[PDB]
């Protein structure tokens, strides 16, 4: 019934999105060639949330791939399941962004975006009930932030009442990947905060720590980090596809998760996570899932939640469970650790339970928190921005495309206001 | 009494939607003026470089 | 003869209804496919099940019910399941997207799209009745479809039928255990607009049931299946009077006259006894006096509240199975004597009693013991005033900073409605205070 | 898809280019005659080497390059040698007489005779590209033809293409080792007229390489063949990103965005590690952390300078082969921790990281060990300001007596040009002083 359009953009976006689709195909029994070879009727009842059906009983991901440099797409097509995305949805330019936001937003993206939108319109026209869009991208890069906010804005104008969700990779606290990240990130946040309904913040620094500390991977690769991200993205929309005792979709999560319209940046997490060797020594129970979810060391955002308070938390569980255990454990957490929740919201936790676990597990759970501790991310970006802006380091690269100091100044002010607004409630 | 309560709610809702549409049009106009300004600034810089060569 | 229409709204509504219809079928001997192995008489007569099932075809029994939701998932579970052949396709009504716990989404923006469809089905069903007595509506308070749609439906039924009774079975927000962070807004708004249209609303509470299951049935993991079966048993005892002969029969109309002393106070809390597993039932004597007393303990309320802090205004006892009127009367006299149970000075005759000959039915695969006799109790007390007070407090804390307010305003609900609903609830709290003062 | 044009100018330019084309052929499996033993696909596809070779005939691979000299000798060695069948005859362009170390002959008197031929060939090659990203120009600073002709060429390309990147690989005059008595004049004149047209010039130094060969490879006689092979490995690591899949890809544009903080400061120095002979490699542990630390060692710079005298503005680390992103991240954090490595206060984010899956290739008959992983580093530092200062000093000492001035004046240069070039270099030194001051 409700349908989701998936848009992936830039190198990062395409790497994560390709893994996302691999995971969904396994959950639904869909072969790399598009054929269905599953074993349960429940795999087909809601297949159309994510796939269009092609003659010959084949399924086609309702996804769009966007880039300014063709090399990324060749990698997507040659890898596993590269063959399931339709060729008409590979939309791309030739120039690349060069990590220049201004090029990504005002020149190269400015020309490419019309083709992207024409593809989006064809896909939304096939829906019986479009519910929303999911966008996968990075914040510190060129194509990612350039096209990221260019598309978000265009879509919001055309579909003002649909749900706009993003999964964003944010700049890390110790090591930069790009020299000019502070400019790209400040300019991007300025626009995301006005146009989206919810943003998930993902930090590779945190993902490296989780896969090293918990899963004990001494040689993790981007494929493994992408797996962790994918597991969360899939968990968020579980209830649109599978039956359960108490459901929640994307619209419900937004209603419960955002008390004020600008405070919609979330810190995701996932449980259970164990190393393979230790898998044999710990029983999984609902209390165990609760214990791993509410854990500073298990957050996928690089921000310690113990430095702030929770405006709200969602807990979505998958697999057969006692409803009483779920309700009781959430109550125990709020009562024993009351110093971390705001007193002006009776009941800070929302829950949902679907009856079908991820393949291979008896049960699992996804955590989404809305914490005032997030101000640390925004604060860090603002200070780094300031240090470079004051000496105009690397600034001529943006003003050479026609941007100016006024645009940079406004973005800086909004970054600072968002921080003040989060502080206001602690 | 029932119809009157329902009609007032309908009127409020419609006025709200008209304000939303106005805000969306203003956002669009601001972005288009901005993008056009950017194109003109870029054009002028490029012409000056050619004059210099 | 006498006919009753069941309306099931939203997730909780539909899931409870499934528990109810399984139980009705077992008691009457109706198979999931609507057939009856002993279908000797077709098209009417008594066959008392004609209260709840329509007689058609050549032996098809069709339940008089309507299931409504804004989202398709829970209804599809019904449409493809065991009882898919039991309900008429037009009794299963769905929208496309839910209300997302937004009262306004349900009431003002989405519900308007299916309310006319829902009402037309109710009308067609009602027109086939000759002795319709009332409607039974199943819903939850903190839900989107639950309260948004129920309020919309109640207003429309008050206009079209007017005089038929409207009884509501609903799940009150629990004092500790919640499922949403916006429940205080939804519950205050529901009462404000629905209070004047209901004749009697029976309250239950998931948190209280969780504890009953744990203490009496020794269930360490009381999931929704178990809660729905306990709720179903209460509903069945209420309607059993219409379906089976008793010593003292009680119809639906007499309930609202006995349990509602003032038009704004109509929220009796339900209880039930005995609740016992088979293992313990084997060793106990579940006599009339013992069951009757059990119903008054604070440890067996289906609503988490504490009855010792209020007074009883009205009390309705419904007995089933092997019950003798003299034992019933003696048990009541003992209760009136006991000083810990207080009644208001203005109600010298607080008890009304019905007795039915048909004993309770145990669902195969169930938790409950088979017993010879059981008692359902409905009590209207002032103790509940405290629950209302807690709810009003939670509302004030959030409204004070306007948390989540824009989600309702954006759907067309003028902001001032929140203030008016709050003022109205303050009046309700005061009404309880006044009736509770002896003079 | 994405294409790159290589331009090789003068004696140094042509000889380095020969080292590069041998290496490209080995990595792709292309024979000296342009044939491929495994030529299964003809005319496109991937075949990522289509970045550097065009597909012609029926299986011939032709490098996208132009070799230009005023002196016919170095090109004739190419024309009659091993790779004589690899290049198109019009890609080998010669004049009749060299510049004889006179900047002005290379720029004003002789260079004008072939510049139109050179540009037309570049145009024809550029027109066959669909995604041309930029040009790579190989030259020396103290050379007559090298700088005279390159400066002339740079001006013409910046007018005709404009927006394509222009990257330059060049040999900086060594502080002690020199071949001409007039290098100070040629180098000052080159910077003055070419600074504004280049996007990024990567610096190498023969004197520094000789020390590397002696210490790391134990070579007591490091002739130009060895130097050219080491230079080739750096160039290859830079362009490998276009040719091979990586974990994190980097195009050519990204280098100027990350390495040039101000338009007048664009001279990053290159380094490379590990450099090791096979005999030592057998016993070494060439881990990611060790290779990374090696790049910051003053003894491994390819430019004779001392990094401890300045601060870093931006560092680009290009990893190849068996590299895990986690280790790269940890190694960088270690570098930032060390107090001996300083960064400017205005650059809190001084690193850029690229990782490619394809390991480095050893040329048969070479000195270098085969390794699993290697790192190329490009970095923009203020330490180089001292090298500019030494060069300006040498200029002043000679200009003061007008040594050799008439050799440039006699070719049409005005005396005023020497004075203007010197004033501009004074400005360049000041530009470094300002960025080097924290506040
Ligand atoms: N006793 C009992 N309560 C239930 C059951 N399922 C859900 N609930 C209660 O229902 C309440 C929420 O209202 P819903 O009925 O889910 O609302 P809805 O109809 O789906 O509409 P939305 O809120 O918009 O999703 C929660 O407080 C739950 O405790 C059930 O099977 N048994
Ligand atoms: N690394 C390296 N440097 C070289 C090589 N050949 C020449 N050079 C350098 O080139 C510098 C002089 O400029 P060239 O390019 O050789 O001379 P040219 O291009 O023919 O122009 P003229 O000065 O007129 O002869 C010297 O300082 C040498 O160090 C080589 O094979 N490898
Ligand atoms: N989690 C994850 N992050 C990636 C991957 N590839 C690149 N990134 C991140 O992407 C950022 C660089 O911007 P990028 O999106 O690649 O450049 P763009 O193509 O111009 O948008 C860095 O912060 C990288 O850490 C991947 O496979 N997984
Ligand atoms: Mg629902
Ligand atoms: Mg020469």
């Amino acid at each position: 019934m409700r349908e989701i359009v998936h848009i992936q953009a830039g190198q990062c976006g395409n790497q994560i999105g390709a893994k996302f689709w691999e995971v969904i195909s396994d959950e639904h029994g869909i072969d790399p060639t598009g054929s269905y070879h599953g074993d349960s009727d429940l795999q087909l009842e809601r297949i159309n949330v994510y796939y269009n059906e092609a003659a010959g009983n084949k399924y086609v991901p309702r996804a769009i791939l966007v880039d300014l440099e063709p090399g990324t797409m060749d990698s997507v097509r040659s890898g596993p399941f590269g063959q399931i995305f339709r060729p008409d949805n590979f939309v791309f330019g030739q120039s690349g962004a060069g990590n220049n936001w201004a090029k990504g937003h005002y020149t190269e993206g400015a020309e490419l975006v019309d083709s992207v939108l024409d593809v989006v319109r064809k896909e939304s026209e096939s829906c019986d009930c479009l519910q929303g869009f999911q966008l996968t991208h990075s914040l510190g890069g060129g194509t990612g932030s350039g096209m990221g906010t260019l598309l978000i804005s265009k879509i919001r104008e055309e579909y003002p009442d649909r749900i706009m969700n993003t999964f964003s990779v944010v700049p890390s606290p110790k090591v930069s990947d790009t020299v000019v990240e502070p400019y790209n990130a400040t300019l991007s946040v300025h626009q995301l905060v006005e146009n989206t309904d919810e943003t998930y913040c993902i930090d590779n620094e945190a993902l490296y720590d989780i896969c090293f500390r918990t899963l004990k991977l001494t040689t993790p690769t981007y494929g493994d980090l992408n797996h962790l991200v994918s597991a969360t993205m899939s968990g968020v929309t579980t209830c649109l596809r599978f039956p359960g005792q108490l459901n929640a979709d994307l619209r419900k999560l937004a209603v419960n998760m955002v008390p004020f319209p600008r405070l919609h940046f979330f810190m995701p997490g996932f449980a259970p996570l164990t190393s393979r060797g230790s898998q044999q020594y710990r029983a999984l129970t609902v209390p165990e899932l609760t214990q791993q979810m509410f854990d500073a060391k298990n957050m996928m955002a690089a921000c310690d939640p113990r430095h702030g308070r929770y405006l709200t938390v969602a807990a979505v569980f998958r697999g057969r469970m006692s409803m009483k255990e779920v309700d009781e454990q959430m109550l125990n957490v709020q009562n024993k650790n009351s110093s971390y929740f705001v007193e002006w919201i009776p009941n800070n936790v929302k829950t949902a339970v679907c009856d079908i676990p991820p393949r291979g597990l008896k049960m699992s759970a996804t955590f989404i928190g809305n914490s005032t501790a997030i101000q640390e991310l925004f604060k860090r970006i603002s200070e780094q921005f300031t240090a470079m802006f004051r000496r105009k380091a690397f600034l001529h690269w943006y003003t050479g495309e026609g941007m100016d100091e006024m645009e940079f100044t406004e973005a800086e002010s909004n970054m600072n206001d968002l921080v003040s607004e989060y502080q206001q409630y602690q | 009494v029932w119809l009157e309560r329902e009609e007032r709610a309908r009127q409020h809702y419609e006025k709200h939607l008209e304000e939303r549409k106005k805000r969306l049009e203003e956002q669009r106009q601001k972005e288009e003026r901005r993008r056009a300004a950017v194109e003109e600034k870029r054009r002028q810089r490029l012409e000056e470089d050619k004059e210099r060569h | 003869m006498r006919e009753c229409i069941s309306i099931h709204v939203g997730q909780a509504g539909v899931q409870i209804g499934n528990a109810c219809w399984e139980l009705y079928c077992l008691e009457h001997g109706i198979q999931p496919d609507g057939q009856m192995p002993s279908d000797k008489t077709i098209g009417g007569g008594d066959d008392s099940f004609n209260t709840f099932f329509s007689e058609t075809g050549a032996g098809k029994h069709v339940p008089r019910a309507v299931f409504v939701d804004l989202e398709p998932t829970v209804i599809d579970e019904v449409r493809t399941g065991t009882y898919r052949q039991l309900f008429h396709p037009e009794q299963l009504i769905t929208g496309k997207e839910d209300a997302a716990n937004n009262y306004a989404r349900g009431h003002y923006t989405i519900g308007k799209e299916i309310i006319d469809l829902v009402l037309d089905r109710i009308r067609k069903l009602a027109d086939q009745c000759t002795g319709l007595q009332g409607f039974l509506v199943f819903h939850s308070f903190g839900g989107g479809t639950g309260s948004g749609f129920t309020s919309l439906l109640m207003e429309r039924l008050s206009v079209d039928y007017g005089k038929k009774s409207k009884l509501e079975f609903s799940i009150y927000p629990a004092p500790q255990v919640s499922t949403a962070v916006v429940e205080p807004y939804n519950s205050i708004l529901t009462t404000h607009t629905t209070l004047e249209h209901s004749d009697c609303a029976f309250m239950v509470d998931n948190e209280a049931i969780y504890d009953i299951c744990r203490r009496n049935l020794d269930i360490e993991r009381p999931t929704y299946t178990n809660l729905n079966r306990l709720i179903s048993q209460i509903v069945s005892s209420i309607t059993a009077s219409l379906r089976f002969d008793g010593a003292l029969n009680v119809d639906l109309t007499e309930f609202q006259t006995n349990l509602v002393p003032y038009p704004r106070i109509h929220f009796p809390l339900a209880t039930y006894a005995p609740v016992i597993s088979a293992e313990k039932a084997y060793h106990e004597q579940l006599s009339v006096a013992e069951i009757t007393n059990a119903c008054f303990e604070p440890a067996n309320q289906m609503v988490k509240c504490d009855p010792r802090h209020g007074k009883y205004m009205a009390c309705c006892l419904l007995y089933r199975g092997d019950v003798v009127p003299k034992d019933v009367n003696a048990a009541i006299a003992t209760i009136k004597t006991k000083r810990s149970i207080q009644f208001v000075d203005w109600c010298p005759t607080g008890f009304k009693v019905g007795i039915n000959y048909q004993p309770p039915t145990v669902v195969p695969g169930g938790d409950l013991a088979k017993v010879q006799r059981a008692v359902c109790m409905l009590s209207n007390t002032t103790a509940i005033a405290e629950a209302w007070a807690r709810l009003d407090h939670k509302f004030d804390l959030m409204y004070a900073k306007r948390a989540f307010v824009h989600w309702y305003v954006g759907e067309g609900m003028e902001e001032g409605e929140f203030s008016e609903a709050r003022e109205d609830m303050a009046a309700l709290e005061k009404d309880y205070e006044e009736v509770g003062v002896d003079s």
